[PDB]
């Protein structure tokens, strides 16, 4: 979209219509005359194009009226409450611009920002633009969590996120102007080498996808309209539902195998039923004919009732040789109409293991998209987010998605090295224990006024606690946190001091054995003007691969390729590296998916901060101090760097409106 | 709205396949076992026919008469006359029959036959007498 309607779409607003949050903080414009309505999204949608037009720079009130023309600015107020309430919800004047209101020199207010990944930085920036004090602790000796890149010289891969999953909508297109990411399609031929080696024809491949696509179409009919959602008192899971559509079609291959070979046996009855006629008429006429025999011989003269015998039975001769010619009619009918049924068999099987394990490639490609097994995921809700996606192609970072946080990091007050143990909110304010992650005895204290978790829900899952959180959290929030899921996968670096694949080819697949194993390795990246390949290990795979040394991973890795491209060819590699997010004790997994008995509702509620109780008995509704931010935490955009980074502006303006107050809501 | 064309999904299939654990081996077993029944039924089918087949090798043959034409005459010779009257006590109303014995008359003839001499034929009490056969 173009113009101020392009600056709605760009930033996930409708250019028509006010949202929720807008007629929270506009009550009075929302429920008053229509062209008022319309005044109001002119000024916003404009002031948002007037920021997205040069993100490199902070979008003051006075410069944003400067640029409306009449009549919009002969309402200076409502432009400062646009400007304000945009400012604070983080849609404008987010990232990382040069300022020309420098900041505050007494600050307002205390939060301490536990862990520094994307949604903390970003929340960060954002509670320091505002005029708060602000501290993030971190357990890492780095920032970005898990947004990881790996350097050696000039070579770079990044170990956590790599894909900006398009651009249209999508606020990571703002931090890309701001920062300097190298930006870079990605070609989506992928060719496929079945476990042998051999490459699949691309007559398969395409039959297979449109399968695999068709099934999943499949499941989703079995979900709303059959509401096949419950089995046993259990939620269905996706795999589950692939599992019975499979079965049902390999019934279907034998229903139809089954009345073919009926249609064969009833025809071939009619057959023998005719047959059986055209014997004993055979033995009719053979019988008759020995009889006309008989009584042309009695020679004349001959008395009328000789005469009479003879044309008597030469007429019921012929007669019946006339039955006879029509059933050999009859005959080669129906014997031809089977030639043609035993040349015309159904459809053999649903599946050849060839096109089973194709197919599997394709879960198995699912399965590293949602980082799990599809026997996980909600039949109902696994896919509730696709609405939201965001429009042009994929890409990655060429120089390494870590540029992002290390940029965002600058300014702030992160202290690394620093592990949260405890978490104490009260009435009265918080304070969090933490402890040097270097030497453990080295303890610290951090009172303020709030606190924003942004602990990776794998961290919330650890049983028992890695944080503890005083009061405990309510079961509310809690069983939000046991419902959803939080997924694996894993990436294999190979370095090599020499290319030895197809350039071109951006990346190519590894067909599995079984349907166990199809997550291992079945992934191949050749991403960067360098020479190195990461190869991707996924569903049941990830966690199993965890408990393998290197050296076996990457020797399966290098047995693969050699089937591929030749055992001559690729050489030893300069350097390895395998990533294990489970067992990273700050991770404990790579990100959130939608188990099946969980839903959308679970990421709002594990975004709806906490209120501690009463100090005093008897004494006023505290304020609410424990917030929560996260990929994790935004039911939209779950499982994503452009998530958690939304989900940090969230918060800052909750917190900033709490205690700082809004200006802009009268 | 409805399922990709092509894929087969009943509430009634899906619930059997759900049912319990191994539901499904049980459904697609005992639809092989229907299906090698029915292989077992087209083999011996198969075999009766070609038994029945080789008994009528030769066909008929040996069993045609070469069939003349000849062409028809409204005048009734004694013999005729005799003929059909024979023919209406073995066939019955079916002109055609004795028409074809006649060799010489075509059907109309015989339907006009049955009315002139229908008195002095007997032709009704004749006929009577094919009903007893
Ligand atoms: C393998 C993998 C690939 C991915 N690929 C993509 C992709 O291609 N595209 C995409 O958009 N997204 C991708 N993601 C998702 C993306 O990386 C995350 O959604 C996002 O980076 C998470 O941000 P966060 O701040 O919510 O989480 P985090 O980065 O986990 O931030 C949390 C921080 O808290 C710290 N912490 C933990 N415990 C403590 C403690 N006790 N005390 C103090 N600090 C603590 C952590 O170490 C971390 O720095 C991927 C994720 C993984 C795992
Ligand atoms: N939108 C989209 N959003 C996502 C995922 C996705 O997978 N696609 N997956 C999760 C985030 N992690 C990744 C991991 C790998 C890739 C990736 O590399 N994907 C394919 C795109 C898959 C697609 O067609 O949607 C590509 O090559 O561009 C993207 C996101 C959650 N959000
Ligand atoms: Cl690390």
């Amino acid at each position: 979209p173009s113009g101020v309607e392009g600056a709605a779409f760009q930033s996930r607003l409708p250019h028509d219509r006010m949202t929720s949050q807008e007629a929270a903080c506009f009550p009075d414009i929302i429920s008053g005359p229509q062209q008022t309505q319309k005044v109001f999204l002119f000024i916003r949608n404009r002031t948002l194009q007037l920021w997205l037009d040069n993100p490199k720079i902070q979008l003051t009130f006075e410069a944003t009226l400067q640029q409306l023309e009449a009549p919009y600015n002969s309402d200076t107020v409502l432009v400062h409450r646009v400007h304000s309430y945009l400012e604070r919800h983080g849609l404008i004047n987010f990232g990382i611009y040069k300022r020309i209101k420098p900041l505050p020199t007494k600050k307002t207010g205390k939060v301490i920002i536990i862990g520094s990944g994307v949604s903390g930085l970003a929340a960060a920036r954002q509670l320091q633009s505002f005029g708060m004090d602000v501290t993030l602790l971190e357990a890492r000796d780095r920032v970005g969590g898990r947004v990881a890149t790996f350097r050696k010289g000039n070579y770079v891969a990044d170990l956590g996120a790599m894909v900006v999953t398009g651009l249209g909508g999508n606020p990571m297109a703002v931090v890309s102007k701001q920062v300097n990411m190298e930006l870079a399609k990605i070609k989506q031929k992928c060719p496929l080498y079945e476990a042998n080696g051999q490459a699949v024809p691309k007559e398969k491949d395409e039959m297979v996808e449109q399968e695999f696509n068709r099934l999943l179409e499949a499941t989703s009919y079995l979900s709303h309209q059959l509401d096949f959602n419950v089995l046993n008192n259990k939620p269905v899971s996706l795999g589950q539902a692939l599992e019975v559509v499979i079965q049902l079609q390999e019934k279907h291959v034998k229903d139809e195998q089954i009345e073919h070979w009926k249609k064969i046996v009833k025809t071939q009855e009619e057959l023998k039923e005719l047959l059986n006629k055209m014997v004993n008429l055979k033995e009719k006429i053979k019988e008759l004919h020995q009889q006309y025999k008989e009584a042309s011989e009695v020679k004349p003269p001959r008395d009328i009732t000789a005469e009479f015998l003879v044309k008597s039975k030469h007429r019921d001769l012929t007669a019946l040789c006339k039955e006879y010619d029509e059933l050999a009619e009859t005959q080669g009918k129906l014997e031809e109409k089977l030639q043609e049924l035993e040349a015309n068999p159904p459809s053999d099987v649903y599946l050849s293991s060839r096109d089973r394990q194709i197919l599997d490639w394709h879960f198995a490609n699912l399965e590293f998209a949602n980082a799990t097994p599809l026997s996980t995921l909600s039949l109902k809700h696994w896919d509730q987010d696709d609405d939201f996606e965001f429009t042009g192609s994929h890409l990655t970072v060429r120089n390494g998605y870590s540029c992002v946080p290390v940029a965002l990091a600058e300014g702030l007050d992160i202290k690394l090295n620093t592990a949260v143990r405890q978490v104490r909110y009260t009435a009265s304010g918080c304070e969090v224990i933490a402890v040097n992650t270097r030497s453990t005895s080295q303890t610290f204290i951090y009172k303020c006024d709030a606190v924003l978790c942004t602990l990776p829900l794998g961290v919330l899952k650890q049983q028992p606690p890695a944080v503890q959180f005083v009061p405990p959290l309510p079961e509310w929030k809690t069983s939000a946190v046991q419902r959803m899921g939080f997924g694996n996968l894993n990436k294999v670096v190979l370095c090599f001091d020499r290319v030895f694949w197809d350039p071109s080819v951006n990346l190519f697949g590894h067909v599995g054995s079984t349907t166990a194993s199809r997550g291992e390795l079945f992934l191949f990246w050749n991403l960067y003007k360098a020479p190195i390949l990461l190869a991707l290990v996924a569903g049941e795979a990830a966690g199993i691969m965890e408990n393998i040394s290197d050296d076996v991973i990457v020797g399966r890795c290098l047995a693969i390729l050699k089937g591929i491209f030749g055992s001559s060819a690729v050489p030893q590699p300069k350097e390895t590296v395998v990533s294990r997010w489970r067992a990273d004790p700050w991770a404990r997994g790579s990100y959130s998916y939608v188990a099946a008995g969980s839903s959308g509702n679970d990421y709002d509620l594990m975004a709806q901060p906490i209120t501690p109780g009463p100090s005093i008995p008897g004494a006023p509704q505290p304020i609410p101090r424990l917030f929560f931010a996260g990929e994790h935490t935004i039911r939209n955009y779950p499982a994503t760097v452009h998530g958690a980074l939304l989900s940090g502006l969230r918060e800052a303006g909750r917190i900033a409106d709490q205690f700082l107050g809004a200006m802009y809501t009268l | 709205r409805k399922p990709p064309k092509g894929m087969f999904l009943s509430q009634e299939d899906v619930e059997a396949v759900s049912a319990n654990a191994t539901a499904a081996t049980t459904v697609l077993r005992q639809l092989d076992m229907e299906l090698v029944s029915v292989k077992r039924q087209i083999q011996n089918i198969k075999q009766t026919n070609s038994a029945l087949k080789e008994k009528l090798d030769g066909g008929i043959e040996p069993y045609r008469l070469p069939e003349v034409i000849q062409k028809c005459n409204a005048r009734w010779t004694t013999e005729e006359q005799l003929l059909a009257v024979q023919a209406i006590r073995k066939y019955g109303r079916d002109f055609q029959a004795i028409s074809d014995v006649i060799g010489n008359k075509s059907v109309v003839q015989v339907k006009n036959f049955f009315v002139n001499y229908r008195r002095r034929f007997n032709i009704d009490e004749v006929l009577q007498e094919w009903e007893a056969e």
